RNA sequence: AAAAUGACA
RNA sequence: GGCGUAAAGCGCACGCAGGCGGUUUGUUAAGUCAGAUGUGAAAUCCCCGGGCUCAACCUGGGAACUGCAUCUGAUACUGGCAAGCUUGAGUCUCGUAGAGGGGGGUAGAAUUCCAGGUGUAGCGGUGAAAUGCGUAGAGAUCUGGAGGAAUACCGGUGGCGAAGGCGGCCCCCUGGACGAAGACUGACGCUCAGGUGCGAAAGCGUGGGGAGCAAACAGGAUUAGAUACCCUGGUAGUCCACGCCGUAAACGAUGUCGACUUGGAGGUUGUGCCCUUGAGGCGUGGCUUCCGGAGCUAACGCGUUAAGUCGACCGCCUGGGG
C-alpha cells in the first residue's frame, strides 16, 4: 500500500519494453518501477490466493537467487507450503513421473542413514551416501512433502527462473512473479511489478504472502 | 557560383516582389545564370565530369519549370523565354 | 511517394494492432472519414475524431475484445494500378458473410451487405475480416 | 624440402 | 509464383513516349453503377416437363449466350474544366563538415644511376644451393648531382561521391549533402521501354617519359618430367596529353520512390536549453558499425539502413549439359 516504499530497483539501464506502462523515469538514465499501478494488481492475486487457498491448492514458493533464497524456507516450509531454495531441475513440473521416483529414493536415503547403511558396512559404500543426501536435500527439499502437481506457482524472478515458467504454463498452472525493469510480463497473467533482489523487499512480498496462505485454511 | 548580390539583383529584376522568390519566373532565371556562366568553366576544365552531372541536373530541372508554365500561363511563359533567350 | 492514401490508412490499422497500439493517427480526408465512419458502424472500431485546420488529421481508437485484436485480416483489393468494379449480382463475399467488403457505390460508401439489398453497386474499395 | 595415382559391382 | 545464397535486380545515373499521382470546392457525365428499348439465328449447355417397355434418342416452356448500341439517372470513385490549399517537391538568407571533381605548383623520406674520397675480401640469395655481382676495388660508408613514381606517422567497420572510386602541403575554377530560424512558389511529384551520359584493371591508337615493380623470355635450383611455385635478371606495361574499348565476385550476390512498426551499445556531424557555473545534464536532425524483439522463411539468417506491413512503375526467371 505504499507503506515502505523500499524497492525502486531499476535493475539495470536495459529493459524488456512490455513493461512501458509500468515504469517512470530517474535522473540516473533508468526506469522508475511504478508503485502506484503496483498496488491494486498486487492484492488481487492475494485476494485470489485467498479463493485458492480455501480449497488446500498446494501452493508453491520458488525463490532461487542466493540473497532471497533463505526466506523462502521461512515462508513455505514455515506454515505448510513447498520451496525451490536451489536451482530447478529441468523438468521437475513436466517430467514429474521421474523426479516421482527421486524423491522416494530420496526417502530411502534419508533412512538409509538412519537405521540402515551408515555403520554395518565400508564407509566407502555408506559414508558416500550422505554426499549424495547433501547434493539432494538442498537440490531437492520441501517439495518432498509433495502428493503430486501442485495448482499454484510463486515465482521472485521471471527472468532467472524463466524456465519454470514454461512448465507451468505448459500446464494449466496460475503464477504469482514479481517481476522487475528488466524482466518479461508476458507467459505469467498475474504480474506483481517491483524490485527483487533486497532482503529488507522480499520479506515485504514473502511475509505478506504467507499470511493469505494462513488465512486460506482457516 | 552565383555568389549572393549576383542572386540579389536577378530576383529582383525578375520577381514580382521584392521578396518573391520561388515564384516560377525567377527559379528559372537563377538557373540560366548559372548555366550559362558554366559554359566558361568547361571550355577549360573538358573532362570535369563530376561536376558536369550537376550542370546536367540544372538543365533538366529547368525544362521541368517551363513545361509547368506552358501548361499553366501560355502567354506568360512565351513572354519569358524572349526577355531570357532559350528555347531554340 | 505516396499514390494509394487509402491503402495507407489501413495499413496503419494492421500496424497498429500488431503493435497492440490503443490507437493511431492519420492526416485526414473525406473519403478516409466516410471509410472511418463504416467501420465505426460495423464494430470493429470505437469511435473516431477529425480535429485538424491546415493539417486535418483524423485519429481512430483501435478495438481490443480480448487481449486479441478485431481487424484479423484488413486487405486492399481495387488498387490504383488495377482499379476492379463489381455489379449487383456478382458483389463479393467475405467469409461466408462473416466479414464486410466497403463498397463506394453511386450513393455514397456503403458495406456489399446494404448495397446488395439496395440494388446498387461499385468499386470494392477493400475487404475487412 | 619432396609427398603422383587407385575400373565398374 | 518468384528474383541475399536454389534459375532470376540492368554497373550506375539523366531522361522523351507510356504507367501512376496529396487536399478542398464547383461543374461535366467519359469510365462506373441502375432500369428499359433493340439485337445476341436455330440447335447443342442447364432446370422443371412429355414420348419410344427403361436408357441412349426425340420434344414443349423457361433460363442462359457474362456481349454490344441507344434512351433515360445516380455522382461516392476514377478522368476532363476552373478556382484555391498547404503537408509533397523546389527557391531565398546564415553557417558546417569533408581522400567529391578539373588545372597549375612545391616539399621530404626512400630506391636507382652518375662523378668523386677513405676501405678491405667477399656480397647477394635459399628449406639447402647455384646462377649472378667483386681485386678492373665489389658490398659497407661520406659528399655532390639527375630523374621518374608514390605520399610513412595522423589512419579509425573514419569521410565524401549515383556507381566506378577518391589519400603529402598550397592555390583558383566547380558539383552535391546538412542544420536553426524564418519568407516565397503552390502538384510544379514518383517511375522509366527505345535513347543519352558516365563506367576498375587489363588491352588498343598517336605522341612523350621510363627510377622501382614486372606478363613474355633467359639461366640456376626442385622434380620421374616442371613449358610452374623458389632464386638471379628483364621486354611490353605500370606514369602524362588526346581519342577508343564498355567489360569485372562492376557484390550488400539485396532496382528506385513513399508511408507505418518494440529496444540497446557506439561512432561521426550539425544543433537549442538548464548548471556556461569546470567537466556537464537535458534535448532533439542527417549519415554509419554491432547485437538483438515481434514478424518473416527451407534454413542459414534479416530485423527502424527489413529479407517485417502495404502502395507505384521498371528489368529478369522457367530442369542440368549443349
Ligand atoms: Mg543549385
Ligand atoms: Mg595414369
Ligand atoms: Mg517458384
Ligand atoms: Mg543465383
Ligand atoms: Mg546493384
Ligand atoms: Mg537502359
Ligand atoms: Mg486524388
Ligand atoms: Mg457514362
Ligand atoms: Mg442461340
Ligand atoms: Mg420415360
Ligand atoms: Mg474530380
Ligand atoms: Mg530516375
Ligand atoms: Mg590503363
Ligand atoms: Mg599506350
Ligand atoms: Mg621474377
Ligand atoms: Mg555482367
Ligand atoms: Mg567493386
Ligand atoms: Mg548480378
Ligand atoms: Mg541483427
Amino acid at each position: 500500500m505504499l507503506k515502505a516504499g523500499v524497492h525502486f530497483g531499476h535493475q539495470t539501464r536495459y529493459w524488456n519494453p512490455k513493461m512501458k506502462p509500468f515504469i517512470f523515469g530517474a535522473r540516473n538514465k533508468v526506469h522508475i518501477i511504478n508503485l502506484e499501478k503496483t498496488v491494486p494488481m498486487f492484492n488481487e492475486a492475494l485476494a485470489e490466493l485467498n479463493k485458492i487457498a480455501s480449497r488446500k491448492g498446494k501452493i508453491l514458493f520458488v525463490g532461487t537467487k542466493r540473497a532471497a533464497s533463505e526466506a523462502v524456507k521461512d515462508a513455505a516450509l514455515s506454515c505448510d507450503q513447498f520451496f525451490v531454495n536451489h536451482r530447478w531441475l529441468g523438468g521437475m513440473l513436466t517430467n514429474w513421473k521421474t523426479v516421482r521416483q527421486s524423491i522416494k529414493r530420496l526417502k530411502d536415503l534419508e533412512t538409509q542413514s538412519q537405521d540402515g547403511t551408515f555403520d554395518k558396512l565400508t564407509k566407502k559404500e555408506a559414508l558416500m551416501r550422505t554426499r549424495e543426501l547433501e547434493k539432494l536435500e538442498n537440490s531437492l527439499g520441501g517439495i518432498k512433502d509433495m502428493g503430486g502437481l501442485p495448482d499454484a506457482l510463486f515465482v521472485i524472478d521471471a527472468d532467472h527462473e524463466h524456465i519454470a515458467i514454461k512448465e507451468a504454463n505448459n500446464l494449466g498452472i496460475p503464477v504469482f512473479a514479481i517481476v522487475d525493469t528488466n524482466s518479461d510480463p508476458d507467459g505469467v497473467d498475474f504480474v506483481i511489478p517491483g524490485n527483487d533482489d533486497a532482503i529488507r523487499a522480499v520479506t515485504l512480498y514473502l511475509g505478506a504472502v504467507a499470511a493469505t496462505v494462513r488465512e486460506g485454511r482457516s | 557560383s552565383l555568389s549572393t548580390e549576383a542572386t540579389a539583383k536577378i530576383v529582383s529584376e525578375f520577381g514580382r516582389d521584392a521578396n518573391d522568390t520561388g515564384s516560377t519566373e525567377v527559379q528559372v532565371a537563377l538557373l540560366t545564370a548559372q548555366i550559362n556562366h558554366l559554359q566558361g568553366h568547361f571550355a577549360e576544365h573538358k573532362k570535369d565530369h563530376h561536376s558536369r552531372r550537376g550542370l546536367l541536373r540544372m538543365v533538366s530541372q529547368r525544362r521541368k519549370l517551363l513545361d509547368y508554365l506552358k501548361r499553366k500561363d501560355v502567354a506568360r511563359y512565351t513572354q519569358l523565354i524572349e526577355r531570357l533567350g532559350l528555347r531554340r | 511517394s505516396m499514390q494509394d492514401p487509402i491503402a495507407d490508412m489501413l495499413t496503419r490499422i494492421r500496424n497498429g494492432q500488431a503493435a497492440n497500439k490503443a490507437a493511431v493517427t492519420m492526416p485526414s480526408s473525406k473519403l478516409k472519414v466516410a471509410i472511418a465512419n463504416v467501420l465505426k458502424e460495423e464494430g470493429f472500431i470505437e469511435d473516431f475524431k477529425v480535429e485538424g485546420d491546415t493539417k486535418p488529421e483524423l485519429e481512430l481508437t483501435l478495438k481490443y475484445f480480448q487481449g486479441k485484436a478485431v481487424v484479423e485480416s484488413i486487405q486492399r483489393v481495387s488498387r490504383p494500378g488495377l482499379r476492379i468494379y463489381k455489379r449487383k449480382d456478382e458483389l463479393p463475399k467475405v467469409m461466408a458473410g462473416l466479414g464486410i467488403a466497403v463498397v463506394s457505390t453511386s450513393k455514397g460508401v456503403m458495406t456489399d451487405r446494404a448495397a446488395r439489398q439496395a440494388g446498387l453497386g461499385g468499386e470494392i474499395i477493400c475487404y475487412v475480416a
